[PDB]
């Protein structure tokens, strides 16, 4: 007879640690490199010259 | 529990006993009950008590 880890059991607390936990990083980028616009409508034109004499 | 014992080097009657205390687990469960009670805008409007309250 000896009161092992199994008799005691009811005792014995398992801890918890924060030291792995986080959350999702922000990965994007293209908002940040380029420049934006403010659209007022869902459809923009923009002209381009596309030739010269 | 405890024993008696004799005085014997050799005989069986001369050890004291070993003994375990032992510990168990009994457990809180959260459970839920609930009701909804629908009812109509038009009575609600109607009645002379408001059936909100009740």
């Amino acid at each position: 007879a000896d009161t092992n880890r199994t008799d005691a059991a009811a005792l014995i607390q398992e801890a918890y640690s924060d030291v792995f936990l986080d959350s999702v990083s922000e990965t994007a980028k293209v908002i940040g490199t380029f420049p934006v616009y403010n659209m007022g409508t869902k459809t923009t034109n923009l002209p381009v010259l596309s030739t010269f004499p | 529990h405890a024993k008696w014992v004799g005085e014997s080097a050799t005989a069986p009657e001369g050890v004291k006993p070993t003994a375990k205390a032992t510990w168990a687990n009994k457990t809180l469960v959260a459970e839920e009950l609930a009701v909804i009670l629908p009812i109509h805008e038009n009575v609600l409007a109607d009645a002379t008590e408001d059936l909100l309250a009740e």
